[PDB]
RNA sequence: GAGCUGUAAGUAAGCUUUGAUCCAGAGAUUUCCGAAUGGGGAAACCCAGCAUGAGUUAUGUCAUGUUAUCGAUAUGUGAAUACAUAGCAUAUCAGAAGGCACACCCGGAGAACUGAAACAUCUUAGUACCCGGAGGAAGAGAAAGAAAAUUCGAUUCCCUUAGUAGCGGCGAGCGAAACGGGAAGAGCCCAAACCAACAAGCUUGCUUGUUGGGGUUGUAGGACACUCUACGGAGUUACAAAGGACGACAUUAGACGAAUCAUCUGGAAAGAUGAAUCAAAGAAGGUAAUAAUCCUGUAGUCGAAAAUGUUGUCUCUCUUGAGUGGAUCCUGAGUACGACGGAGCACGUGAAAUUCCGUCGGAAUCUGGGAGGACCAUCUCCUAAGGCUAAAUACUCUCUAGUGACCGAUAGUGAACAGUACCGUGAGGGAAAGGUGAAAAGCACCCCGGAAGGGGAGUGAAAUAGAACCUGAAACCGUGUGCU
RNA sequence: GAGGGUAGCGGAGAAAUUCCAAUCGAACCUGGAGAUAGCUGGUUCUCUCCGAAAUAGCUUUAGGGCUAGCCUCAAGUGAUGA
RNA sequence: GACAAUGGUAGGAGAGCGUUCUAAGGGCGUUGAAGCAUGAUCGUAAGGACAUGUGGAGCGCUUAGAAGUGAGAAUGCCGGUGUGAGUAGCGAAAGACGGGUGAGAAUCCCGUCCACCGAUUGACUAAGGUUUCCAGAGGAAGGCUCGUCCGCUCUGGGUUAGUCGGGUCCUAAGCUGAGGCCGACAGGCGUAGGCGAUGGAUAACAGGUUGAUAUUCCUGUACCACCUAUAAUCGUUUUAAUCG
RNA sequence: GACUCGGUGAAAUCAUAGUACCUGUGAAGAUGCAGGUUACCCGCGACAGGACGGAAAGACCCCGUGGAGCUUUACUGUAGCC
């Protein structure tokens, strides 16, 4: 289960292998948006003209994998409760620092 | 007043009812006495006038 | 615990870690009509009285309360009529009224087509329809019973007895019960004799009334006579009733939850090939093809501020129980029975005993009364004419969790997108209609054209996947050709 | 012309079986109800072996039914068949 | 191996083919499943394969089990598409020309001439309908042809009352009806009283003005109810003026 | 109206149709059978002899132990009345 802001990989699809960054997340549908990776080319109308754009599209949340903050490889997560509160964990290491 | 058949000689069936042999008498009812109608078995057996 | 302002896409303007949107419990608000209830009315509107209040120089206007009919409980008053009464008036209470899944249950009333190879007794059938009353069940229920052993011991339901015994234009057809085997199991309260009081007549004797106690039955019990005895038991499901405490479970939101990498084909891998791992978890669904190890989950374990539902332990609240005498007193009356006319019992009035309704008659009192299939005698069993009672049984418009050698868009609900289009004055009848793609990336720009449509270019794995969008049969309509 | 009344086992009729929502020797709607139909129509893949009847008798029977006759399958007995 | 048998309707007997689902086993599939299309293939029949094109995710085989298990006919039910056929019809009637607009004009707009109704094809008010009304834009479907037009599609607008017609007034027929009478239930009737116009009562006219309303808006001049002030007349409140 | 040209454009019906006549034959009145006799392929305007032409599961007739309405000194009942 992926943030906001998080450095992710992703494990399925054409750009399998890159690493990028979550800008969105969209939860109804669970499909979140990952910078440089599943990009698109939209015919937009003059609304100025506007031709060809580039942007990128929103990839099913099961395709992507948080990274071990320590030892640099996918790694499903955890929770544990520190000061009554519920954290993050690597299932491989410690703490996951998400803050932003 | 319930129902019942009539019966032929032949036995055929006809619906049918028996009424009661109600009289209207001036009979004490709580207080002032009115005029009801009573049957004469009851009046013979458990009412006064 | 990070996004959110319904389906529902946009833009705009905003909200949110000082915790939003969202989920569960409890509150607040809740226009008008409708039993509709201040009066009326063609529902969803019109028109008022009374009392407060705002406003106006004052009217007009507005706001908030209250005002149906029967019923109950008080008070006052009182006609033909003197007392009285019928009425009448005022004030408190809020008892009824209407609706449903009204499926199952109990009552009232009750067909015909049909079968009998016609039809009338009979059958369909006490069925359909209609009306009333209710409950989570209802009804029945504690022997005036079943029987004929050496008997049993309230009721209901299941299996058998048995298509037997019986009934029947003895035709068509209708059709039990006791014994035996099981589920469940529970018993009680009155009326009367009598006693103690109180009250009116009365003459203080009696009568009657009211309260309380007592008391409840068959090989007879109880009153009375007498002799032996006391707070442990009992309880809100009948057996009398209220309400407190502290607990324990279960619902109604949730939380944690093991284990995988690489290459090939491909638009994409979960597939193939190779090497690993978890299992109290190899149920299931998603993910760009077919995943125990990617996601939601699963086995397992944990969790409630609040409101309900059960259930314990205390509290609480009630309350003596035996024996002998047995025939002095009490023991359910217009009742039981009978005649006439009917109905229900498997049973068509018959050898009809047994049980109900209408109309007339009309008993007995323990040496009594009833039943044992006309009646009589002897035997055997019981004790009517007052009431209450859980469980085993029936049903599903619903709610929660699941299941299927059940359907897969002419099927399955009439209805996957509707009691709607539409039809009928009305009651009423009643359709047709699912599928782009993995992702909208839903075709910028150029050309012909008023547009609609099209040809290129581009997106995409694919556009003869372009929204009349998966596959795309046949009938039917065309264009071009080899032989004729 | 407007506002009203009479309803199907019934109403209305200067009378014709006439009218009661384009329908009347008994309106329309829903239910009993899949009424009943000895009558007519229909009843869906293949091959192999055998193969009739259209007649007695009774029948509220005559284009229906029942028993017998004639077909088929299985077992049995054994000259009973032509 | 020898010999024999083998037409067939009602109808009896036997052996099989194929369809959907289930169990166990064993397989195939993005290097392309089911379905669909074509072929000169195999089996005694029902039927079974293989190859190629299309299609884009599921499906055979073996043994056994279970059935909504096979269609050419029912004036069958539903859907689609033909034939008749470029055929019948295009719903009473008088139009002609010039100019305009438009991609496009017999059919739309403007003008002149001609024609038809005129106890009416003219002008008002009711029922009934319910936005059809007006302006700007449009031309897929509707319009029995056409259409640049429209009672059609889109966007935005439009109905003004003390006196007009209803209610806050009255009653007819009829309908309801507190108490009441009757009735298996359901319910039927009826007294006082209510409701109910098609009738009785009842105060406003002339002119101006919009694309769309007018006795309603505006101007002028009126009338009818009700309330409060300013007042002559008011004189126990019997009476008196008053009201009743 | 019909007929020719421009616009628009149905219907009943329909087993498949390359659909002649005569004398016969035949379920006894033939475009489809036999023996002959006629006839190049394809339209348009007309006529009504045949296709036992279309339309409506004959209303006449008979049958069904089928219905309904009416009558009476048919059978059995019954509302009422005495
Ligand atoms: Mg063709």
């Amino acid at each position: 289960h992926i943030k906001k802001g998080d450095n992710v990989k992703v494990i399925a699809g054409k750009d399998k292998g890159k690493e990028g960054k979550v800008i969105a997340t969209l939860p109804k549908k669970d499909r979140v948006v990952v910078e440089g990776v599943n990009i698109m080319k939209k015919h937009q109308k003059p609304t100025p003209e506007g031709g060809i754009l580039e942007t990128e599209a929103a990839i099913h949340v099961s395709n992507v994998q948080l990274l071990d903050p320590k030892t640099n490889e996918p790694t499903r997560v955890g929770y544990k409760f520190v000061d009554g509160k519920k954290v993050r964990i690597a299932k491989k290491s410690g703490e996951e620092i998400k803050s932003n | 007043a319930s129902t019942g058949n009539r019966r032929s000689h032949a036995l055929n069936s006809t619906k049918r009812r028996w009424n009661a042999n109600l009289q209207k008498v001036r009979i004490l009812v709580d207080g002032k006495p009115k005029k009801v109608w009573v049957s004469a078995r009851a009046l013979k057996s458990g009412k006064v006038t």
